[PDB]
């Protein structure tokens, strides 16, 4: 009963209201919080720990399913041609929208009663949480099918299973490829790029792939980044009127705006041509995530940063300093050490008078704190759990796109002129798309391209 | 777990051979630090009124978040060297990583 009850009773550990509070004035009230299922219920000797229902590899499970049974219903069985099933009931310009789900108590019916547009069915149960990671979702389930349809005039003598498995294989390429060339480089910059992901060698066996707890937490650094809008672009790139900048807190689980308000591609320009939000350490989240967050599917609005530190709470995470020391940097013990560890003491005063410790703090909280690394959008602590993270995920991946027969000299010669804005202009009406790195490239016309000036993606090695 | 294979299983299983379900779905997470309950095992820093945490009283994430987090959308600065494509490559991305269930 956490969805209403304010009672902290097991598996509820609801956010107490403090006095003063700017929104609820309520203090007998609470923000809803359910605590994750632990690993072995009910036990008195193991220490508690939570559970990853995803496969911790970069190989594309948002879109494949990290379980055979709903793997399968992703697929499309009704023929031979390696494809992913398809919305239908409705299409974007012709093209293929997310099957729809059949969910017990849809979220997206309650967005908007007259639209009746329910969630959409993808390999990840998160799918329709905002139009923008739908629009992604649905840019590489079209990516999968374009790929199977490519193979199958290559190879017409291969099945629905081998032209399923080719495509899926090339599309976990293509994040591998996208995440470590282009998106890490420019979440830790350089100097912490070399540090945590020196040059791959080859697969090693002895390098743990699982996803570790403080990773879950770490990585909602990305909270920072979050605009207070959605933003939707016309072709010329300008904004798409009625409605251009849209509160997010209209948008969350907002199916409808896919199907009725235009397709994904105002959506993917609004992504490409809009810059992201700038972490400062006066200026941290936004309070559409803070104040506003799924307002319109449950009895309160939530506060996504709070949810953060009442998870790393749940999770059972060390502080800060803890992690500090983990990765082998200065501890700070008091205010004036923290101030340097963070190069500002209005933050560290600020800090100082909730937690009382350096210790104390919450690993989100510290971790989003500290100063940006230069080219990168972390400090430290969070360069060194990500980048960390992401070296195990790489060298522990027997199936890592550059690991000695996963794919030929040929093949991975071909997946290296892959891209984000080839993808797009593959598999949308956008023919106008940011210029490489697209996570760099924000200002039209300045940092846009053609799709001409593009490389495909060659499939000429995949030939039987 | 086959000798040899040429895709990925759908759940993760059978990636590493010596530890078949390292990176797989439905497992628990592998921990860098000892966890820090208040009770040692399973209850959270928070959960009971008055006990502190290295000898501190346990603030209120919701404080946390009004005191720190809070700042006026209007004074809002957009990052100059960053689209809003590095922010859903980055949710995009940890949803081929994790997922951590709820009751
Ligand atoms: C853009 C809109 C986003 C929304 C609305 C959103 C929402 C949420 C919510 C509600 C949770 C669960 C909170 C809890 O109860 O503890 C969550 C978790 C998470 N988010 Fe965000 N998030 C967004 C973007 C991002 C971005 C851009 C990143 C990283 C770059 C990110 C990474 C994560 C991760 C790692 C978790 C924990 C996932 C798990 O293991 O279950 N989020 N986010
Ligand atoms: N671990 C997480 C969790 C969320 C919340 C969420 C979004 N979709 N779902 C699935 C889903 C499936 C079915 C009912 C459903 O209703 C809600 C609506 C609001 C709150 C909770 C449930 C939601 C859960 C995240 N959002 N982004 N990253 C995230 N990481
Ligand atoms: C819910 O979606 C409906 C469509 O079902 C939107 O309805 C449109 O509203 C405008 C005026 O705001 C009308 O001109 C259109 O004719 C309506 N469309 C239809 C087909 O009825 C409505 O805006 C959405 N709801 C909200 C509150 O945003
Ligand atoms: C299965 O594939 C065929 C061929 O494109 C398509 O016509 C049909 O709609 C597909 N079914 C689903 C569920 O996508
Ligand atoms: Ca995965
Ligand atoms: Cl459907
Ligand atoms: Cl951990």
């Amino acid at each position: 009963n956490c969805e209403t009850s304010c009672v902290q009773q097991p598996p509820c550990f609801p956010l107490k209201i403090p006095p003063n509070d700017p929104r609820i004035k309520n203090q007998a009230d609470c923000i809803p919080f359910f605590r994750s299922c632990p690993a072995c219920p009910g036990s008195n000797i193991t220490i508690r720990n939570q559970i990853n229902a995803l496969t911790s590899f970069v190989d594309a499970s948002m879109v494949y399913g990290s379980e055979e049974p709903l793997a399968r219903n992703l697929r499309n069985m009704s023929n031979q041609l390696g494809l992913l099933a398809v919305n239908q009931r409705f299409q974007d310009n012709g093209r293929a929208l997310l099957p729809f789900d059949n969910l017990h108590d849809d979220p997206c019916l309650l967005t908007n009663r007259s639209a009746r547009i329910p969630c959409f069915l993808a390999g990840d149960t998160r799918s329709s949480e905002m139009p923008e990671l739908t629009s992604m979702h649905t840019l590489l389930l079209r990516e999968h099918n374009r790929l199977a349809t490519e193979l199958k005039s290559l190879n017409p003598r291969w099945d629905g299973e081998r032209l399923y498995q080719e495509a899926r294989k090339i599309v976990g390429a293509m994040v591998q490829i996208i995440t470590y060339r282009d998106y890490l480089p420019l979440v830790l910059g350089p100097t912490a790029m070399r540090k945590y992901l020196p040059t791959y060698r080859s697969y090693n066996d002895s390098v743990d792939p699982r996803i570790a707890n403080v990773f879950t937490n770490a990585f909602r650094y990305g909270h920072t980044l979050i605009q207070p809008f959605m933003f939707r672009l016309d072709n010329r790139y300008q904004p798409m009127e009625p409605n251009p900048r849209v509160p997010l807190s209209r948008v969350f689980f907002a199916s409808w705006r896919v199907v009725l308000e235009g397709g994904i591609d105002p959506i993917l320009r609004g992504l490409m041509a809009t810059p992201a939000k700038l972490n400062r350490q006066n200026q941290i989240a936004v309070d559409e995530i803070r104040e506003r967050l799924f307002e319109q599917v449950m009895r309160i609005g939530l506060d996504l940063p709070a949810l953060n530190m009442q998870r790393s709470r749940d999770h059972g995470l060390p502080g800060y300093n803890a992690w500090r020391r983990f990765c082998g940097l200065p501890q700070p013990e008091t205010v004036g050490q923290l101030g340097t560890v963070l190069r500002n003491l209005k933050l560290a005063r600020k800090l100082m008078e909730q937690y009382g410790t350096p210790n104390n703090i919450d690993i989100w909280m510290g971790g989003v704190s500290e100063p940006l690394k230069r080219k990168g959008r972390v400090g430290p602590l969070l360069a060194c759990i990500i980048g960390t993270q992401f070296r195990k995920l790489r060298d522990g991946d027997r199936f890592w796109w550059e690991n000695e027969g996963v794919f030929s000299m040929q093949q991975r010669q071909a997946l290296a002129q892959i891209s984000l804005p080839r993808i797009i202009c593959d598999n949308t009406g956008i023919t106008t798309v940011s210029k490489n790195n697209i996570f760099m490239s924000n200002s039209y016309p300045r940092d846009f391209v053609n799709c001409s000036t593009l490389p495909a993606l060659n499939l000429a090695s995949w030939r039987e | 777990c086959p000798e040899q294979d040429k895709y990925r299983t759908i759940t993760g299983m059978c990636n590493n051979r010596r530890s078949p379900t390292l990176g797989a779905s439905n497992r628990a997470f592998v921990r860098w630090l000892p966890a820090e309950y208040e009770d040692g095992f399973s209850l959270p820093y928070g959960w009971t009124p008055g006990v502190k945490r290295n000898g501190f009283p346990v603030a209120l994430a919701r404080a946390v978040s009004n005191e720190i987090v809070r700042f006026p959308t209007d004074q809002l600065t957009p990052d100059q060297e960053r689209s809003l494509m590095f922010m859903q490559w980055g949710q995009l991305l940890d949803h081929d990583l994790d997922f951590t269930p709820e009751p």
